[PDB]
RNA sequence: UCAUCUAGACAGCCGGACGGUGGCCAUGGAAGUCGGAAUCCGCUAAGGAGUGUGUAACAACUCACCGGCCGAAUGAACUAG
């Protein structure tokens, strides 16, 4: 859906033999608290040997972007299985927030590749600090200094079934 | 002679340029274009008019004449 | 007024050449062989100087021949044709003698260089007790002095 | 005999080209993948055979 | 990958003016003028400073850019086909049969008769497009130059000329008779 | 790698403008490399040959620019082919050298700087 | 995933593409190019003890390398919609 991001934070059940576990945190792209926690334990369980019903959940918040009009550069690094096998993915996207981009990003692999969401893993996403960092052409492209462009073309939805002029294309 | 070309321009996109929001919560009021995200969204603000400063897809805007 | 070059194992085709030259095979053979003096266990270059009358046959300095005759080696008659392997000691006074005795002919960039080509041209001998050739060429700066 | 440089010429137009191994199409003598739809653009050329 | 903006340059001569309504270009020159339809390629001009006009076009795929550089050699063709013109010298090979060329005049249509390709007894014409100027050149044994400002005429006519006369039922690798063409250039080359 | 190689001729040719007061800019067409070879082998006492890539060698020149001003007029001079002699002997002697030396059926002097002018020559 | 890149990349033209050295065995010969091994220096801006054509062996031509013009991304291998 639209995409929310939430950090969540969770444990193992403290026992008398350990008591106060490490308390791990992730970040999740998710469309609600449901999803983010099913999410984080599904990548805990592929990470470190625990479920959900020997942990526990100390903490769930979302993080809304810090400068939600500030136009930002991200580049995300990406897991997807195909038809045949896994493969690592870089693709950078401009845009102003996370969330976002990640929901471009998602939208990007299932065009492309037909990767669903249960096939894609989020490695990271993080904000290029700096020009020239950028790799792909097609974002390089907007770059440039005194960026501007025409739209030609213009097509107007009309509300009636019956037009009584011949339409222009102008813009 | 001369050479002759019909030179049809048309109402660039860049920052400066001032548009119309033609649908959405805004719907018929003015604001500048600040910034390009990619080819078909633009960050823009109305400030004048009370249009809060988001991206938004040029599908939703008309190019006015004004820069 | 002509010159022709041949590289001739000593002791001693010949004729092919010398028929333009209008020489007898036999005579060139002869000239050569006492050429070959300097070595003719060994193939050297010989130079032959047509004086439209006669040649006369000298033995040019080549680097690998000099570095041959210069390892030490017992007659070899070569019927066998055996692989002859050769095995050479440092030699490093002939080497530089060698070097010397190129005299940047040919334009050798510099005395110790020339010495280094020399070293070079032992692809096929050892050159070195314990070394590679020329592997401590670069690192000791010894002997600069006596190439040149 | 027709001349030297007019069998350059002629072969040129004649019998300096390439042929599709799938479907013996007449290709350009530098060229990579056939023109044709009916072997899929396929890269197994084989130089036209020369006489001689 | 939707380049947002692509553009080639065209550079005018002083002798020709070039006039471009919607997609028609209009080509005036000293040796005459001539004229394209583009309509079909969808690109946009604009006159710089009367001797440079940029062609460009705006967010266009791969085969899109591809025809950019295309209309703008077709255009540059356009341009020193009326300057310089066009020349195509085509030379005629046979063993045996000497191929005798000359022009006839049926209904006064300039046409190119083809005798004796091969001892046929079969007669080739090939028509003349309009704007085409054919010339059996002296000083060279059996050589025929086509000239004219139209490369696409030109060089049209003579491939015709070079298709009309294909070998049926032999080995054309020994059978190399024909017409073909060995030269291209300018009237006015080495201007 | 290749930009330490790079870096490596930068330097030197720094040191090479310090070095000798006379430089003699030469155009060399169609000379082989053995021709090349011989004249290097009879100017080694008493001049320096230097070839590298105009591109290169222009951005040193400006690198070095602060230093060393009067290079600056050098410059214009620099494109096309062009090769650098760095020799203690003043002028003449140097230039009579390079034309003679391996013509064939061909080195050439473009140009010569000595201490801040430039001589057509 | 490897490489090259405004210190000038990939296409296209033009120029050089050298000495020790005809490196060592082996052959009637094989000198970069029938093979077996090694495969190193000098001069370099740069040039393989050779990429092919190539001759009985040469000679000759071309390469991969460096240079002028060009000024900006490109080459190889692989993956999947
Ligand atoms: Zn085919």
């Amino acid at each position: 859906a639209h995409f929310k991001e939430y950090q969540v934070i969770g444990r193992r059940l403290p026992t008398e033999s350990v008591p106060e576990p490490k308390l791990f945190r992730m970040r999740i792209f998710a469309s609600n608290e449901v999803i983010a926690k099913s999410r984080y334990w599904y990548f805990l369980q592929k990470l470190h040997k625990v479920k959900k019903a020997s942990g526990e959940i100390v903490s769930i918040n979302q993080i809304n972007e810090a400068h939600p009009t500030k136009v930002k550069n991200f580049g995300v690094w990406v897991r997807y299985d195909s038809r045949s096998g896994t493969h690592n993915m870089y693709k950078e996207i401009r845009d102003v927030s996370r969330v976002a981009a990640v929901e471009t990003l998602y939208q990007d692999m299932a065009a492309r590749h037909r990767a669903r969401f249960r096939s894609i893993h989020i490695l990271k996403v993080a904000e290029i600090e700096k020009t020239a960092d950028v790799k792909r052409q097609y974002v390089k492209q907007f770059l440039t200094k005194d960026l501007k462009f025409p739209l030609p073309h213009r097509v107007q939805k009309s509300t009636k079934t019956f037009s009584y002029k011949r339409p222009s294309t102008f813009y | 002679t001369d050479s002759i070309v019909k030179a049809s321009n048309w109402r660039l996109v860049e920052v400066g340029r001032v548009v119309l929001i033609k649908k959405g919560q805004s719907a018929g009021k003015l604001a500048a274009i600040v910034e390009i995200i990619d080819q078909k969204k633009v960050l823009i603000d109305g400030p004048k008019a009370g249009v809060p400063r988001q991206a938004i897809n040029l599908g939703q805007v008309v190019l006015t004449p004004l820069t | 007024v002509k010159y022709l070059y041949l590289r001739a194992v000593g002791g001693e085709l010949a004729p092919k050449i010398g028929p333009l030259g209008l020489s007898p095979k036999k005579v060139g053979e002869d000239i050569a062989k006492a050429t070959k003096e300097f070595k003719g266990i060994k193939v050297t270059v010989q130079l032959k100087i047509q004086n439209r009358q006669a040649a006369a046959s000298v033995v040019p300095s080549a680097s690998s021949l000099v570095i041959t005759a210069l390892k030490e080696p017992p007659r070899d008659r070569k019927k066998d044709k055996n692989v002859k392997h050769s095995g050479n000691i440092q030699l490093d006074e002939i080497i530089e003698i060698a070097r010397q005795m190129r005299d940047k002919s040919f334009g050798r960039t510099l005395a110790s260089v020339t010495k280094e080509i020399l070293g070079t041209a032992q692809s096929v001998g050892c050159r070195v007790d314990f070394k590679n050739p020329h592997d401590i060429i670069e690192g000791i700066n010894a002997g600069e002095i006596e190439i040149p | 005999i027709i001349e030297p440089s007019l069998k350059a010429l002629a072969s040129k137009y004649n019998c300096d080209k390439s042929v599709c191994r799938k479907c013996y199409a007449r290709l350009p003598p530098r060229a990579t993948n056939c023109r044709k739809r009916k072997c899929g653009h396929t890269n197994q050329l084989r130089p036209k055979k020369k006489l001689k | 990958m939707k380049y947002i903006q692509t553009e080639q340059q065209i550079e005018v001569p002083e002798g020709v003016t070039v006039s471009i309504k919607s997609r028609i270009v209009k080509v005036v020159g000293p040796r005459g003028t001539l004229t394209k339809n583009l309509k079909h390629i969808d690109v946009t001009f604009t006159k710089v400073n009367n001797q440079l006009i940029k062609v460009a076009v705006h967010n266009g795929g791969r085969k899109h850019v591809a025809a950019l550089r295309t209309v703008k050699s077709l255009v540059d063709n356009m341009i020193t086909g009326v300057t310089k013109g066009y020349k195509y010298k085509m030379r005629y090979v046979y063993a045996h049969f000497p191929i005798n060329v000359n022009i006839v005049e049926k209904d006064g249509a300039k046409f190119i008769e083809v005798r004796n390709f091969l001892g046929d007894k079969k007669i080739r014409n090939v028509p003349v497009r309009d704007g085409v100027t054919i010339e059996f050149s002296t000083n060279v044994k059996d050589e025929i130059v086509l000239s004219g400002n139209s490369v696409e005429d030109v060089s049209q006519n003579a491939a015709d000329l070079q298709q009309i006369c294909r070998v049926r039922n032999k080995d054309i690798r020994k059978f190399l008779d024909g017409i073909y063409v060995s030269h291209k250039g300018f009237i006015t080359e080495d201007l | 790698g290749i930009r330490e190689k790079k870096a490596e001729y930068f330097a030197k040719l720094r040191e090479y403008l310090e070095e000798y007061k006379s430089l003699f800019v030469v155009g060399v067409d169609n000379v082989s490399s053995q021709q090349m070879h011989e004249v290097r082998k009879e100017l080694r006492g008493r001049a320096v040959v230097l070839m590298g890539k105009n591109t290169m060698v222009r951005r040193a020149i400006r690198g070095f620019l602060s230093d060393l001003p009067d290079f600056e007029k050098l410059l214009p001079f620099v494109k096309g082919n062009v090769g650098f002699v760095f020799t203690n002997e003043p002028l003449t002697e140097i230039k009579n050298v390079i034309v003679s030396n391996r013509v064939a059926a061909g080195l050439t002097v473009v140009q010569v700087y000595d201490n801040g002018q430039v001589f057509p020559s």
